């Protein structure tokens, strides 16, 4: 029974930060990678990447790498995505998503989601 | 963002007990270098985070009632719902893990009505 719990939804103003956490139980938080996907408004989901939760090493996709940034707290089992100088372009809700066997190549167990909301 | 999963329909609208079919169609081939095709097929009910159903193109993934199905070639996949009940209800999304960065289809919205 894999569990990935998120923070609450967040409301943010231009230009500020926000941090996310995904709790994991369950399982042992280094044995995999963790995963997060951005669902836009509308319903489209765009991979932003991958932390390697062993070396703690980020991986990118598509420009994703200038303001996102991947961090971990092992001793919590608990995974964080922060974003900085929020824009109008990231409100949607951001999951974490963990694989099958750490390949990246089916996702099995998603997070609850956190619906981050750029206002005026 | 490179490799687009194209979805059809867009809209599904349905009823109970019909059958329903989502195609997805990728820009490129999707063959691992370990020639497996990662192809699957995720529901997210309304409320929930997505869920997968399908994986590997074809397999039905735990719990996943008999009435889905996946099938398809090298660019083109399709997900059936031999008959449609009110827990189907739902966005539909299909996904390729063989090639990074792994991309999703931009949903089908399936409704009964
Ligand atoms: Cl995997």
């Amino acid at each position: 029974e894999v569990q990935l719990q998120q923070s609450g939804p967040e409301l943010k103003k231009p230009g500020e930060t926000v941090k996310i956490s995904c709790k994991a139980t369950n399982y042992a938080f280094t044995d995999y990678s963790m995963h997060w996907v951005k669902q836009a408004p509308g319903g489209d989901l765009k991979y932003v990447g991958w932390i390697n939760t062993e070396t703690d090493e980020p991986t990118f996709a598509d420009d994703f790498k200038g303001r996102f940034a991947f961090s971990l707290d092992t001793s919590t089992s608990t995974a964080f995505l922060q974003i900085n100088n929020l824009k109008n372009e990231d409100t949607a809700t951001y999951f974490c998503v963990r694989d099958r066997h750490d390949y990246g190549e089916i996702f099995t167990y998603w997070g609850q989601g956190t619906t981050v909301t750029v206002s005026a | 963002m490179d490799i687009l999963m194209t979805q059809t329909p867009l809209y599904l609208p349905v009823s109970l007990g019909d059958q329903a079919s989502i195609s997805c169609r990728s820009s490129q081939t999707i063959v691992h270098n370990n020639g497996n095709t990662y192809l699957e097929w995720y529901l997210q009910k309304p409320g929930q985070s997505p869920q997968l159903l399908i994986y590997k193109v074809s397999n039905r993934f735990s719990g996943v009632p008999d009435r889905f199905s996946g099938s398809g070639s090298g660019t083109d996949f399709t997900l059936k719902i031999s008959r449609v009940e009110a827990e189907d209800l739902g966005i539909y999304y299909c996904f390729q893990g063989s090639h990074f960065p792994p991309t999703f289809g931009g949903g089908t919205k399936l409704e009964i009505a």
